[PDB]
């Protein structure tokens, strides 16, 4: 299905956002934005949508491009700070939090972000801990309550905030992805790979395959799977993953 | 001809190793300094030193580190040895755990971008998380396309230079020159084949404290320092050696046999281990066998044995992004 | 059987050269390591190496900076060379590089307590200004009553090296060992002698360029490190040699050529120069002549005693001032 | 500070022996040389070499051999070294029992005449029939009435080059440096020992022929010169390792362990055997044990001890009869 | 990657010169002898030595040698360089000029054959009266069309051993390692340089006596051993010492300058003469001019070209009449 | 060969060896030789006529091919030694030398001049044996002697080139150059068809620098060894490359 026309539901991409998945959700509000990939809007929205399902390679060019047309909106130098410190470029993201911070409830989380990017941890989860007691919604950050303590080799905390996340918002996968990398680090096979193949499976159900289901962003996605191998050593599986179908084995 | 290439030279460690290899370098070899901060300065202060032949060049960093940057990629030109000692060097008062991260990722790009020039070039492995490092290595190499399965090196010649340094001083005026060590490289995977050297060793329950001595060196070298720094001069040592050792091999000037952590294929199921070998004009040629061994060091290889398979597949494993 | 004893064994002229030590004294030997700070931090790194027949034995350094420490006086017994490397600063920070009272205090309290206990051991002179130091510490040992003309040598080999590389860089592939440098161990008051080589020599016009890039290396290194500290592998490779040449030579194993910064015993008007002598057994023993001297040169050693009695008048002035 | 006294330099194996010694020999050592004939004549040859620090001196005996020459005792003082390639030429030695009548003459003579005077020097033979001339040197050293058994060796360290050739010969790319040979010196009494070697070691059927060309290759050398002198380089070279050896053990600059035909002490049941010893500074230090052995071995050392105590019977009988 | 290939080993020229060379040679190369007589004896005395990565090759000689005898080719096939050391040394009577008439021929037939089996290959002369013998090879090669100007060598570092030697033992303590030498190698042709070595002088008359011990050295030693055998084992530390750096600078690990007696190639009026040079990869690459000069050596230099032209004259120019 | 097409060359080269070159009379009998392939004494001439020519590479098979058919003969034995003592052939000469003595390397060479002794001894007076002498002293390098054994040789028959020749070589071995040259033109008197005497002369004006006598002499000598019908010739090209060779040498010397 190569084609790229998708129907314009604007109205029920907004109210998808907490209570559906974020793979159709980011399907319609690409189309939606298609038609003049030029205001601030249209190019913020895509940027905080993308920020859910993993597609930060085209999400990091559609921040870059709201943000170069606008140097005072306080949202697109906020989502650059923390996909940029999840990769790459220390430097960039400093610059950014700082011109973020010189057009004038995230303070706490940009604080956090900047300490998680030079590798520290156990104190940038105690910012995240007494920002989000005063404000304990916005599953978004709670993410990061769970990730930057994941990573922290302390699993049996990071669990819990993760489904607190899960709950408001079924669709974003970065819960899923940490929740099964903090199961891998067990030695308890199964139980990652159980959820990392229900996350690719929901990441790319409903209609994600029509219309060009063949984003390069998904290949960075698709090598996700070849993370367990070792202990799935079996020449039937093992070839059928590089062309990603699922079908085979169905998840049971 | 022949040209080496460290990576990371303005370390505690980096200046020292290219200090020693800048006085047994055979005529006519050369130096490649590349690190993102210092390295004009180890450039001009090691050019003006007398030993005809070898030329001194070197590649300047960058901004705050950023991957694959460009001038490495141009040094790395018509390389045939990589040193890989670039690595952060001690946390105030952690374990190990916590330092494996940083150490894999930066080794992970520094492999990646190396690698994508001249893949015939040997590397040798230099860093501190070593049987958890050596799998990345792999795996980066497996990923880009290219590997050969003989030549990768961990070097572990420190462990038997304490050993052997140990022995001597229990048995003067006796002078023993190599002692074999087989198995991992981190605390106890270490063990020390004494039975296997001539000479009549002392007594049983004497040993002990040596076996012990032999993998809690580290750690007494760290709280001598009072936790502000490694042993950045022993390990700066042994790599000259080694990487000495390589590049003779190569330049097939002598076939020496060396005690490293390869990649196996028979001998022990673990893909990984610490094994004697042979170099030759091109990578390894022949792998050899433990040989006869007591039960009383059996079983501490095959506790070895299970905690390597652990930290290779922690290593392979390790896959972090988290966001 | 040799005591060699660094001082300050834990700076960038420290462990580096301590390290170039280690590997080279002769089958039977023993060091000796002292500083106010890091000592064993720098002991331990050497209590390691497989090589054998060498000792290796540490003191600490008392806190604060005390006078007289029993420590170093405890270490100090049964030495017979000495390698005075402490107190070095490395511009601390600041372009205005002065105050220079700091080193000739912090020589002369060390070498006061030194040679108290070891009257006829052999000095060696490595901080700077070695032009005023020399004199300094020359005065140091007067004043105690027991002081040889022939047992204190000045470290300005690393000139030599520079000379040597410089003009090797020019003339290929004709390779000579070494250049002679008079003068002193400082700016223009250092001169290189290019009249004395074998081979043809380059004309006059390209000669003076690198007569002149001679005289600036200070300044040459530091630019390039944007002022965080200088030129130090350089210095520990000459101390490494001079030490060699020094220790062979109280062996009676041989008899080398040096180019030592000593007094003149009534042969110059100014007591102190950089005159080419040959060691043997019990120090310097027969002092030579500098030589032919071509005109264009004459005139630049005219300048350097010009600048280096004054030098030396600094030296004693400072020196009588105190005790 | 060190002398070694060649005598019978002017034959075939000692002018090999005298080269190599010569330029190899540490700084300050004195060179005696001494000969029947042509000793002048070579003594003069032997001063036109550079050297730094290495005089030579001679004498002269007499074209009829004389008992108890003066000239050989004007050249015996301060002397420590006592290498010995004194012989017999091979041609006028058709039938073996005048080749011992003769040999044994001049060696029980000159090491009479040479410990007549310095009866602290060590002594190094090299004639031929070895494991039959160190006991008549034991008995007269005991016979002049002081004698040492730590200072008194014999050169038997050429079976071990040869074994060692040998092995690399046939397993490649492995290179070993040392193999031990236990026995005597005769063409059949001797006993590689290639169960002590690490590595994979080869099928027994071709261990046994490897084995045999050990214990035959002294023959086939003979036989392609058709009766013209006998293998006169290597036992050259060997001769001057084993004395070098000495030389450095005695001047305190290495501990080595060696494999030389001396006297036991009780550790083995022959009175005279080849075991490995440890040298210093006074000679042999310390002995050793055998160590573990295979069964072909095992069955060949009943015959090697056999015939080593038949010759060692055979010398003492000679011995007596004429002092 | 190298092959030598030494012409003659009976005599005691020629065993001490492969003696030599084999335990210098470097790592993987491969040795060659070659002589009419005694070749097995030699080929089966060097093949038990322990120097792992040598490979020995010979082929034995014919009774009244033919002409391009059978056994020099498929032996001198893949040949680096070549020694010509053959030919018999002088004897009572039979003047020089008889000699060289014994010689030339000798030498004639034996580089013909070399020649054509190896158009690539450096050549090398030992034996007297090389002053002569040289242009009678380049006679010999011009005549093929294989001559190469930048690949023949006179070995002639004899000479300059010897002042040097004659030096050291005067200005006593004061090494100093080499003094240059030019001319020929004949009594009257040789013209040492003393006035450009580092350090003072002694009295002029002491020094005329200094240079003249210096050109009849020969005539002492063979006075000193008429009866049979003259000089053979400097000659030969003469060769080895020289075959290696040609060697060396085949490999390409060292460029050294040396004096051998060389084609000037327009640098002078006479055709040959000994001149500094210096060796690179492809043999002769640069010329250096003699520099100066001082009084009496204008003198000797002036005569000695006058000889050196007769020497030439009765050489090159050869036709044996052919009764 | 220019002279198969001549029925009758045995008499051709019988009259022409004294009037002009040997070359050409050697050519007659190699057609004599072709055509009858059995008669010792054609081969016999052609060998001591190549000989003559200053030839010793085809003068060698010649006499070998005359030892086939007569391995008794006596001229034919004796041109082989002095042919193999020129070619440095020394098993050669050695075996040529003891067919002489029955068709009437120090062991060796003992034993050739004990046989030659021997043989002297019994016959004083015998210019051969001489001649054999001093070739054999020629392969010593002992030609001081060699020149009083030819000496003598040309004393007893002083009739002739040949041995005269000889005479003058073992002096132009030994640097005494200028009283051979007489000798050389004594010998040039006797027979003025000798060329080997003109080579050994141009060897005497190397010797003493007379370049321009050297050159001419070379040259007049090349001419000589040609035939004089060089385009027919048969054996000359195979060595006078040399010796045209040798000029060039000559020439590289002035």
């Amino acid at each position: 299905n190569p084609y790229m026309y998708h129907d314009k539901p604007m109205e029920e991409g907004i109210a998808m956002l907490q209570l559906a998945n974020m793979a159709e959700a980011a399907l319609a509000f690409e189309a939606v934005c298609q038609k003049e990939p030029e205001n601030v809007e249209a190019w913020r929205r895509l940027g905080t949508t993308q920020a859910e399902n993993e597609k930060d390679c085209l999400a990091i060019i559609a921040l870059n491009h709201a943000r170069m047309l606008d140097p005072k909106d306080i949202a697109v130098h906020a989502a650059l700070a923390v996909s940029h410190t999840n990769e790459h470029n220390v430097g960039a993201a400093l610059q950014s939090l700082r011109s973020w911070l010189l057009s004038q409830p995230q303070l706490h989380a940009s604080l956090g972000v900047l300490h998680n990017l030079s590798h520290r941890f156990d104190e940038a989860a105690k910012n995240f801990r007494r920002a989000v007691e005063l404000r304990p919604d916005d599953a978004h950050m709670w993410n990061k309550l769970g990730a930057t303590l994941a990573n922290g080799n302390r699993p049996q905390e990071a669990l819990e905030a993760y489904n607190r996340a899960l709950d408001i918002n079924p669709g974003y996968v970065r819960v899923m992805y940490n929740m099964a990398v903090s199961y891998s680090n067990m030695a308890q096979y199964p139980l990652a790979a159980k959820h990392i193949t229900r996350a690719i499976a929901l990441q790319a159900g409903g209609t994600n395959p029509q219309g060009e289901g063949s984003r390069i962003a998904t290949r960075g996605l698709w090598d996700l799977l070849r993370m367990t191998l070792n202990l799935m050593d079996r020449s039937d599986l093992v070839e059928a993953s590089w062309q990603q179908d699922l079908t085979p084995f169905l998840r049971e | 001809m022949v040209n080496v290439a460290v990576i990371g030279a303005a370390g505690g460690i980096g200046q020292s190793l290219s200090l020693l290899l800048l006085r047994e370098l055979p005529f006519g070899s050369t130096l490649s300094l590349y690190d993102v901060v210092g390295a004009p300065g180890v450039a001009a202060d090691l050019s003006h030193i007398d030993r005809a032949g070898i030329t001194v060049k070197h590649a300047a960093g960058k901004l705050p580190p950023v991957p694959r940057d460009p001038a490495l990629t141009e040094l790395a030109e018509g390389v045939d040895v990589f040193v890989i000692v670039a690595g952060v060097p001690r946390k105030p008062g952690m374990t190990r755990d916590d330092l494996f991260n940083v150490n894999a990722g930066i080794v992970m790009d520094l492999v990646l971008t190396c690698a994508s020039v001249s893949p015939n070039a040997c590397f040798c492995i230099v860093t501190n998380p070593v049987n958890s490092t050596t799998p990345i290595a792999a795996q980066t190499l497996r990923k880009i396309g290219v590997y050969n399965k003989n030549k990768l090196l961990g070097v572990s010649l420190l462990d038997g230079l304490r050993a052997t340094r140990f022995i001597n001083n229990a048995r003067h005026p006796l002078v023993v020159p190599y002692v074999p060590v087989v198995g991992g490289h981190s605390d106890v995977t270490i063990v020390p084949l004494y039975s296997q050297i001539p000479g009549p060793l002392p007594d049983e329950s004497t040993l002990k404290e040596i076996r012990k001595r032999v993998q809690v060196a580290g750690t007494e070298v760290v709280k001598a320092k009072a936790g502000r720094g490694s042993a950045t001069l022993s390990m700066a040592e042994a790599g000259a050696r080694f990487t000495m050792h390589v590049v003779k091999a190569l330049m097939g000037l002598d076939t020496p046999m060396v005690y490293a952590y390869v990649d196996t294929d028979g001998e022990h199921e673990c893909p990984f281990l610490a094994m004697p070998v042979v170099l030759g004009k091109n990578g390894i040629e022949r792998r050899l066998p433990i040989g006869p061994i007591t039960t009383v060091e059996k079983e501490m290889l095959e506790e070895a044995v299970g905690v390597v398979k652990k930290n290779i597949a922690k290593g392979e494993t390790f896959a972090r992004s988290k966001l």
